[PDB]
């Protein structure tokens, strides 16, 4: 395995002299630059000797040729429906401002690369090349050598980062090493690689099995979604470390899904089937078919992926059809006879899981094993490090558990799982990064009382967002094959896409709420669920969507549903009447921010530019520079906007003209411009301005309520 | 023998029913607290749980300290009396055409209410939706004769009618301590369905 | 096998494992346990079980009935299908599910109590949709289901749910020709069945099913205590197979119990 880890480091730290050449402007080959700088930086013979000759070194040569398949790194979003940007080469900081790649950032930077090269010279010189030290050498390698271009000399669209390029060279190098250890440039036609995957069926059903009479409801939703996140990440890491591999043999772990780049070897198939059966017997022992993990793998070759429009969809369909067959054909005849033949004489039940294994109560009536473990984990969620201990409580694996330790020692562990601290800020020996969207402000019984501005103006409500991207899985299928001759849908670019959608909605959604008095319960791109105070919820959705269209170049825009709810109405009733609104928001052309009710479903374009900053700002400018017309006038304007036949246009004409002659004649002209505005957008024939005025006056009355 | 004798009434409204709702959204100038309705018909409903619990709290003041409430409305414990022999049903607003022939626009009305503070004397208006007056709903109630019932059939009919003379004196519905209930049971008869029983003396008793 | 019934509900709760969630069909051991609880009273269940243990007794879960009988989606070989559409679905273009029932959910109450808010979902059927068990025409079953007319099916049933009107009809052809129970080719269980054990090993290999877990209490008159059933995993109403199997009536009594808890899972099949 010492040859294998030397192969790993000489594949991943290969082409690190591209940064060392971009910094300080050298002339010779980046392989020689990286290997000389590496021999000056640390002590490793074989790793330096295969950073030298990669253009064990032959495995790195073939892997670099596979994972290949002056300007900055451009984007990911030059490849969708056409509308071209570039990134300023920076460091991913998980508590900082996001790097929105503006279109004018094409520049020979050369000053950021000094900081990058000195940081790699700093935190990699005094460094041990063991097997456990690969994780930081991925994780720190994401902090620095992301946002830098992979290969900029060619006139190919350099959407691929140097981090993702180098981790895929590591991936194909380990996979080639396993396949050539099975056997002992015609390698491209040989089917060596094996795009594995799984699917955890039951994620959106395991989270939302809560009742209207749950004792603590939203802590359960946060703890359950984080628990299934750590379960899919432990399935990924447990397959990769049960097998002779590691992480970076992996593309993402976002939903229940995770795409690996394992090898054929005639032994990954049998350990895949064995790990599937072992983990599903675990899920039978602790969940009783509430959720099920199905592994599917499509074998492919090196020349198959480089062709690329017609073949990557073919191997993705091959790996997904086996998942579909295993999702239909569930079990294998021994487990099911063990399931049916029971002699249980149960009398009590878990009030949440409806399961009967071992039931010691945590509250008034009764609770399960796993639900008491989630009652523990919902308090341990506020810590920073999540250790994988054997038999410590709240299990995520067969010989494993999981608990939120408060950065301590004298505890057994296997993996540490940092989540909101950076890619390297407080890393231990066995710490890997998790992306978690768990901003937390004051507790949820205070979001309905902190709606007031401490000036007594604000309605005591409590709003809930359920926003999501319009079509994620359609973009995974054919988001990148829209331009060209169906090209550009490679492994690397879909991996960079799903990282940047798992980096956006989980890291940067905290910095879109680093204020704002709301508690993002779970956020993953497939869905976001954010409960908070309504003035700050609406600003949260507006800020998130405007930053998300500053991201993505205006493609893939999202669709929100905001529901207002009173004091202490239960979160089971609250998360369902808001799912109705965000499926009514998906009930038009592309997207909508469906506000308060099942109507009021405005498109985001004829919202923020048109309601939240145009009409409400003119309503606010009228009723705050003026004294005699009050809430009675706004109430009758809302009533006339809500009824609205043609006769109400006549009654509104009479009403506004009749009140115009009832002002002070120093306030007549300000009222007259407001009269002309309201009568213009009451009778505007677009049909949209009436609805926008009605919601804008709703918002102004919700502001000024005492 | 076995029987299932059903009761029948047009249950008439003498004031307006407010029942129910799941509190969707206030909608600044619209109905706070709308009445419960049928999702297909969009007509007011008197749901069967609302009749069942209401006339078993009316009989828990007459027939209390009990066996006779327990065998007529079930009990979660008490192995004999689970689904105790009374099978309610929702009520379905029969005379809709009559309400469009007497002439009315909607089948529900909006009652305007308020609440005047004892100190400030500041109002606080409400818009409660009521199911309008002189509407009839279809009430049917299955009572279930078995052999253990055939011990004690007739004293379960001096309760049911006694449980229908009390909905005519209590309100059956939402905020009915101030109007809002006042239901009546016109054309109250009984008949036998699936089994075979004699409801001659019962139908003379239902007067 | 020979006579499709018709249940026209207009209000029904059908369980799904909670009270907060209801389902528009009801998974044949519910109607069979309804018949057993209807033949326990008017005491007749000895006749109904000596009938029911026979191979003449077939029974089948509900599928919608909108001017004609529906069948499930057969799982595999590219949500419900009318019988006219099943051959076109085995070619398969688009048969997007129309509305049969709207599943409402209403918050209820127990006034002046301390934890008193429960929420009942309800399948409200769309003024023509019925549910149609397929069973063997027999007079004992007609006396049983003509009183399940007035006892109800499924959910709360004493708060006004699940109560129907029975409208017994002959089976329309091309649906009577494909009810087989002993076939040897590509077949579909339109019940929720549970095979005999060696027959179950025969069943698992190329059977495209769901599992769906029938469970979750015993209704009795002999405990004064509610005991959980034996939590029977079964197959689905979709559930294509090859080489038609033979099911059970799985006694799921909560162990050391006075009587049996039967849980009808034996299949009537559909050829394709």
């Amino acid at each position: 395995k010492k040859e294998k880890i030397d192969l790993f480091y000489g594949a991943l730290l290969a082409d690190i002299g591209k940064v060392i050449q971009r910094a300080t402007g050298e002339r010779k080959k980046h392989a020689l630059v990286g290997a000389d700088w590496f021999d000056e930086i640390a002590d490793n013979q074989v790793i330096s000797d295969q950073i030298r000759y990669h253009m064990l070194a032959y495995i790195t040569y073939i892997a670099d040729n596979i994972a290949s398949g002056y300007t900055n790194q451009a984007d990911i979003f030059n490849v969708f429906g056409a509308q071209k940007r570039y990134f300023k080469p920076t460091v991913l900081n998980l508590k900082s401002k996001p790097n929105f790649a503006s279109a004018t950032y094409e520049p020979f930077s050369k000053g950021d690369y000094a900081a990058i090269a000195t940081r790699i010279k700093n935190e990699l010189a005094e460094f041990e090349f063991n097997q456990v030290q690969i994780d930081s050498l991925l994780n720190l390698f994401e902090a620095t050598l992301s946002f830098v271009p992979s290969s900029t000399n060619t006139k190919e669209i350099a959407d691929i980062s140097l981090a993702d390029h180098s981790r895929l060279t590591a991936a194909f190098a380990l996979a080639i090493y396993d396949y050539l250890e099975d056997k002992g440039s015609a390698f491209y036609e040989e089917e060596a690689f094996l795009l594995a995957s799984f699917d955890l069926s039951g994620i959106q059903d395991f989270i939302y099995n809560i009742n209207i009479a749950t004792n603590g409801a939203a802590k359960q939703l946060k703890a359950r979604s984080l628990y299934l996140d750590f379960m899919s990440e432990y399935i990924a890491d447990s397959l990769l470390d049960k097998l002779g591999l590691n992480r970076a043999n992996m593309l993402y772990v976002g939903g229940g899904h995770a795409y690996f780049v394992l090898a054929n070897t005639e032994k990954t198939v049998e350990t895949l089937v064995q790990f599937e059966k072992d983990f599903n017997q675990f899920l039978l022992a602790n969940f009783q078919t509430r959720l099920y993990v199905a592994f599917g793998w499509g074998s492919f070759a090196a020349k198959d992926i480089m062709n690329s429009p017609e073949s990557y969809r073919q191997v993705y369909q091959k790996a997904s059809r086996m998942i579909s067959k295993k999702k239909i054909s569930r079990y294998d005849y021994q487990t099911l006879m063990l399931l049916n033949r029971g002699g249980k004489s149960s009398e009590r039940e878990c009030e949440i899981c409806h399961s009967v294994e071992n039931l010691v109560s945590y509250h008034d009536q009764k609770v399960c094993d796993i639900c008491r473990g989630l009652y523990q984990f919902s308090k341990e969620i506020a810590h920073d490090h999540f250790i994988i201990t054997e038999n410590e409580g709240l299990p995520i694996g067969p010989n494993a558990c999981l608990k939120g330790v408060a950065f301590e020692k004298l505890s057994q562990e296997a993996f540490s799982r940092v989540y909101v601290k950076n890619d390297y800020k407080a890393g231990t020996v066995k710490a890997t990064h998790v992306f978690v969207g768990d901003y937390q402000c004051d507790e949820i019984y205070n979001y309905a009382a902190l709606s007031k501005n401490e000036n007594g103006l604000g309605i005591k409500r409590l709003a809930v967002v359920r926003l999501d991207v319009d079509d994620l899985g359609a973009a995974f299928m054919a988001g990148f094959s829209q331009q060209g001759n169906g090209q550009y849908s490679t492994l690397s670019r879909s991996a960079t896409f799903s990282r940047s959608m798992s980096l956006f909605f989980k890291v940067y959604i905290n910095q879109f709420a680093s204020d704002k008095k709301l508690s993002i319960i779970y956020a993953g791109g497939d869905d976001v669920f954010a409960i908070g105070s309504w003035q700050d919820i609406i600003a949260f959705t507006v800020e998130l969507r405007e930053n998300f269209i500053k991201w993505t170049n205006g493609k893939l825009t999202l669709s929100a549903g905001i529901g207002l709810f009173a004091d202490k109405t239960p979160i089971s009733l609250m998360a369902h009447q808001t799912g109705e609104l965000e499926e009514a928001a998906k009930g038009n052309e592309k997207d909508s921010i469906s506000l308060f009710s099942s109507d009021y479903t405005f498109k985001f374009d004829r919202f923020i530019t048109n309601v939240y900053d145009d009409k409400l700002e003119q309503i606010r400018y009228f009723f705050n520079h003026q004294d005699e017309r009050g809430k009675n006038f706004i109430y009758k304007l809302i009533e006339l906007l809500r009824n609205h036949d043609r006769m109400n246009m006549a009654r509104l004409a009479y009403y506004l003209t009749r009140l115009e002659e009832l002002t002070r004649e120093t306030d007549r002209d300000k009222f007259k411009t407001f009269k002309n505005l309201f009568y213009s957008w009451y009778t505007n024939k677009n049909d949209k301005d009436r609805k926008e005025a009605e919601l804008a006056l709703l918002l102004y009355i919700y502001e000024i309520r005492k | 023998t076995f029987a299932k004798i059903k009761f029948s009434a047009q249950i008439r409204l003498e004031t307006g029913l407010h029942i129910g709702g799941s509190d969707a959204f206030a909608a600044i100038g619209a109905i706070n607290s709308p009445v419960i309705k049928d999702p297909i018909t969009n007509l007011p409903i008197i749901p069967g749980s609302s009749l069942k619990g209401k006339m078993r709290t009316l009989l828990a003041k007459v027939y209390n300290e009990s066996d006779i409430l327990s065998r007529l409305f079930g009990n979660s414990k008490d192995k004999r009396f689970k689904m105790g022999r009374l099978i309610f049903r929702d009520a379905f607003l029969s005379n809709a055409d009559e309400l469009d022939s007497l002439g009315v626009r909607s089948y529900t009305e909006v009652k305007f209410e308020n609440t005047i503070d004892r100190i400030t004397a500041e109002a606080n208006p409400r818009q409660i939706e009521r199911a309008i007056r002189n509407s009839t709903f279809d009430f049917e109630l299955i009572y279930e004769i078995t052999d253990e019932n055939e011990n004690q059939v007739e004293e379960d009919f001096k309760v049911i009618r006694d449980g229908l003379k009390l909905l005519e004196l209590d309100y059956l519905g939402g905020s009915g301590s101030r109007g809002y209930g006042k239901v009546a049971f016109e054309n109250l008869k009984a008949t036998t369905v699936f089994g075979n029983y004699d409801v001659k003396t019962l139908n003379e008793l239902l007067t | 096998t020979y006579k499709l019934y018709i249940m026209t509900f207009q209000n029904a709760h059908f369980g799904s494992g909670t009270l907060d969630s209801s389902k528009l069909t009801f998974s044949a051991d519910r109607i069979f346990s309804a018949l057993v609880l209807e033949a326990l009273k008017m005491g007749k269940l000895d006749a109904f079980l000596a009938e029911a243990n026979q191979d003449k007794f077939t029974l089948t879960d509900a599928f919608p009935f909108q001017f004609g009988p529906f069948l499930p989606k057969p799982i595999g070989y590219p949500q419900f299908l009318a019988l006219e559409n099943v051959d076109d679905y085995l070619n398969g273009e688009l048969f997007e599910n129309e509305e049969h029932a709207v599943i409402d959910t209403v918050t209820k109450n127990q006034p002046h109590k301390d934890d008193n808010l429960y929420q009942v979902a309800t399948t409200r059927f769309s003024n023509d949709t019925s549910l149609y068990v397929i069973a063997n025409e027999s007079d004992l079953l007609n006396e049983l289901m003509s009183s399940l007319q007035y006892s109800g099916l499924g959910g709360k049933r004493s708060s006004g749910f699940g109560r129907f009107e029975l409208d017994i009809q002959n089976i329309p052809l091309e649906l009577s020709d494909r009810l087989t129970k002993n076939h040897s080719d590509k077949v579909m269980s339109l019940t929720t069945a549970l095979p005999v054990d060696a027959d179950l090993e025969e069943a698992m290999e190329d059977g495209h099913y769901l599992l769906t877990k029938s469970s979750g209490f015993a209704f009795s008159h002999a405990t004064n205590e509610n005991y959980r059933k034996q939590d029977l995993y079964k197959f689905a109403s979709g559930s294509t197979f090859s080489k038609t199997f033979e099911g059970q009536i799985v006694d799921v009594r909560p162990l050391d119990f006075p009587h049996a808890v039967l849980n009808y899972a034996k299949p009537l099949f559909f050829k394709l």
